[PDB]
């Protein structure tokens, strides 16, 4: 009985992977193509998991997961026992992403709940957990995405149909919000940061009204550039928005059972590939 | 409602609720469509060809030679198929020519040179051309036809037969000078057709089209051949252009422009287009630039390998840029298909050192495993993957699956707790000698072996859980051991029952 996991995630090296369901547990497997065995099953939340999310290794095994009680729960693996080191509820309503950093950021977390807000969670010396956070978005926030680079920033995709990008700032010791991104008439559901070192930056931003916006920007100075990947509304609502690593491949996952992919050609637009 | 996203080494999970875990492990469709590259051997010869020195601005690989030539795929592909024919040609076309006889002086080197790669072009286009023509001969029912047919085979010698045959004797004779280019019996060829078209009353439809092979401009005229575009494969064509055409005061290239220019070929055929690079010379990138957005008859792959021969072998230009877009593409195609050694070997091609170096980092920390179980997985850590970058990776694998000479050549201490016989100690202080965290040195020094700067910096660590613990038990197992007045007292000031018994 699994009838409806909202997330699943890889390990770097992908040999173990932690999918979530909404009965509240976080069950682990041990992958080998067609045997994924069960090795675990973790109840400490009080609602449906929405997200997991491993760190990398360099943090031992690390997952930190969050559910619909508002909660984002930090756990661990421990000479092959896991068990809840951390938690982190700041929030005072369901948390909906939670995704880490870059690791030469240190060990930041990325949360992101309905009460409009998103946290960077440290994790300290003493492994204790060192909260700033920020108000990111009105009527709620269902997504938030970390950059890489190497002068930090992140994405987030609102409630009021927005996609913002935040930056940090030593004047401010809090991310000062940098720049805003609107074209949505429905609930953005998921942004994306692509992992691409390119000459540009590539943004997906999928949402509730069937589009997705991917937000091109030229360089560090002039601003983003809007595409609707396709001028016409999707069969049904899509939900989530990924990028590939190794050549800069759009995973779409919308509500109509089949994942679209979508890839870059000479002409900037974006077309179907699979 | 569905999820999905991408995985380290780049595939897709997505909500499957067939399977056992509520996701599927699904392997990217690969557009990387080849079969000889999911076979280690050709990869293996292909390092054979190359020369990689480190950058002069980091000390990630990158090729300084290449040796690689349309040619070398030829042995892993079949004869017959249209691949094998996409290839050959590009060697035919660009793959250096070498002439083992001795020559007077260079330029006639030169020349014979043109002449070697003219004949086997030529030789080639008959190879291609063949069966639709014998087919055509095969249909004729008049002689004249025929013998213009076995032109079109650059057969001078049976046209001449036939010719001589069907008692045509002086068409036989004229025929004969096919493929010298005497500019006297081409200007006289042309004469004969303008006289012919001025009055002539009546002239056989095929013997003039013999007059203006001849003539050496068969399209390029006024008596023109170019009609004939729509009864012969546009190849058959072009090989008149080549045989006859006016092959000495040209040069291959702007011959074969020439002739591109009186016909358009259509966009999708790749044999036409390799033909439109190698006339473009001047401007082949330009050309090259717009194949790209017209078509997809050049593949990911064959337009790496293009570039790269024609780069390295001097025989034409291209932007560092659009070199490392093609092995960009070429690189993660590759990596898509599992083939970790090989998008690895073709990642080296960037001229961008940085990109360079994060692709190749990137790629060996996250697929180091793989990378290291034959010795054609070792030559390929033995490209120039970093000392640095390879241990690296490896001390990443250890921390994550739960080494130390690595860490030898905060995580120090943390693998000192680990540790926690007296060899392997003193190893690691003359590891850490030989480097030269401070209060640990002490601490070993003491115990190889002042004594109170010793127990603070000891005690300090402490407070910095369960290794710590550890060697304090252990500090004051070798303090009792010591003791086995006031000074003892002062170095004094489970473990709690200990101190009570102690006291």
């Amino acid at each position: 009985h699994n009838e409806l996991i909202h997330d699943a995630v890889l390990d770097y090296y992908g040999k173990r992977l932690a999918t979530c369901s909404s009965d509240k547990t976080i069950k682990i497997f041990e992958v080998e193509g067609e045997t994924h065995k069960l090795i675990d099953t973790l109840t400490g939340h009080e609602g449906p998991v929405w997200r997991v999310d491993w760190a990398h290794p360099k943090f031992g095994t690390i997952l930190a997961s969050c559910s619909y009680d508002g909660k984002v729960l930090i756990w661990k693996e421990e000479n092959g026992r896991w068990s809840q080191i951390a938690v982190h509820a700041v929030h005072s309503a369901s948390v909906n992403s939670v995704q880490w950093a870059p690791h030469e950021y240190g060990p930041l977390l990325l949360v992101a709940s309905s009460d409009g807000k998103v946290s960077v969670v440290e994790f300290k010396e003493n492994g204790t957990t060192s909260p700033i956070i920020i108000d990111a978005h009105a009527i709620g926030v269902n997504s938030a995405s970390w950059a890489p680079a190497t002068s930090r920033k992140f994405v987030t995709g609102g409630a009021d149909n927005l996609v913002k990008i935040w930056k940090y700032n030593s004047d401010a010791q809090t991310y000062v919000l940098e720049s805003t991104l609107e074209g949505h008439s429905d609930w953005v559901r998921d942004v994306a940061w692509s992992p691409t070192v390119l000459l540009r930056s590539y943004l997906a931003s999928v949402s509730q009204d069937r589009t997705c916006i991917i937000w091109t920007q030229d360089n560090e100075q002039g601003p983003w550039k809007k595409t609707l990947l396709k001028e016409e509304k999707f069969p049904d609502v899509l939900w989530r928005a990924s990028w590939s690593l190794s050549g800069n491949v759009l995973a779409l996952s919308g509500g109509d059972n089949k994942v679209t992919l979508w890839k870059e050609n000479l002409e900037g637009k974006w077309e179907p590939a699979g | 409602y569905t999820f999905a996203k991408f995985s380290t080494g780049s595939m897709l999970l997505t909500k499957d609720i067939v399977g056992k875990s509520g996701v599927s492990i699904k392997r990217l469709p690969t557009e990387l469509q080849r079969k000889f590259l999911f076979d280690d051997v050709y990869l293996d010869k292909e390092i054979e060809k190359v020369t990689i020195e480190a950058r002069k601005s980091n000390p990630y690989p990158q090729i300084s030679e290449s040796s690689l030539l349309f040619k070398d795929a030829l042995d892993y592909m079949e004869k017959t198929s249209s691949d094998y024919n996409l290839w050959k040609l590009s060697s035919i076309l660009f793959d250096p020519v070498s002439y083992p006889y001795k020559t007077d002086n260079d330029q006639v080197k030169m020349a014979l040179l043109k002449k070697e790669r003219h004949c086997r072009l030529t030789s080639w286009i008959v190879s291609q051309i063949g069966p639709e023509i014998e087919e055509k001969i095969r249909n004729s029912s008049n002689e004249i036809e025929q013998i213009f047919l076995y032109l079109l085979l650059n057969d001078v010698v049976r046209a001449s037969k036939l010719a001589i045959e069907s008692k045509n004797g002086h068409l036989s004779v004229l025929i004969s000078y096919l493929g010298s280019n005497d500019p006297r019996i081409r200007d006289l060829a042309e004469l004969q057709l303008q006289k012919w078209s001025t009055g002539g009353c009546s002239i056989d439809k095929n013997i003039s089209k013999i007059y203006k092979l001849l003539s050496g401009s068969p399209f390029e005229g006024l008596f023109s051949l170019k009609e004939l575009e729509s009864e012969f494969s546009w190849l058959c064509l072009l090989n008149l252009t080549l045989c006859y055409g006016q092959i000495d005061e040209y040069s291959l290239e702007s011959l074969v422009q020439s002739h591109l220019d009186k016909f358009s070929l259509p966009y999708d055929d790749p044999i036409g287009v390799i033909f439109q690079l190698y006339a473009a010379n001047e401007n082949t990138e330009k050309l090259y630039k717009e194949v790209r957005q017209r078509t997809n008859a050049l593949d990911v792959q064959f337009c790496w390998y293009l570039i790269q021969t024609l780069r390295f072998n001097g025989t034409r230009v291209f932007s560092k840029e659009t070199s490392d877009e093609a092995t960009f593409a070429f690189a993660a195609q590759l990596e898509f298909a599992q083939l970790h050694g090989h998008s690895l070997f073709v990642s080296c091609f960037l001229n961008d050192d940085k990109a360079a170096e994060d692709t190749i980092k990137r790629l060996v920390m996250r697929e180091i495993t793989l990378l290291r179980a034959s010795t054609n997985d070792h030559i390929l850590n033995r490209l120039k993957i970093p000392s640095q970058l390879i241990f690296n990776a490896q001390a990443l694998k250890d921390r994550y699956e739960g080494s130390e000479v690595q860490n030898l050549l905060d995580l120090a201490e943390m693998a000192i707790v680990t540790s926690l016989v007296q060899n392997n100690e003193l190893k690691t202080l003359r590891e850490i000698l030989n480097e030269f965290v401070s209060i640990n040195v002490f601490e070993v020094y003491l115990k190889l072996v002042q004594e109170t700067i010793d127990s603070l910096i000891s005690g300090m660590k402490i407070f910095y859980v369960a290794a710590c613990c550890n060697v304090m038990s252990q500090e004051i197992v070798s303090k009792i051991l010591e003791k086995n007045k006031a000074k003892l007292l002062e170095l004094p000031l489970q473990d709690l029952m200990k101190c009570t018994y102690k006291i």
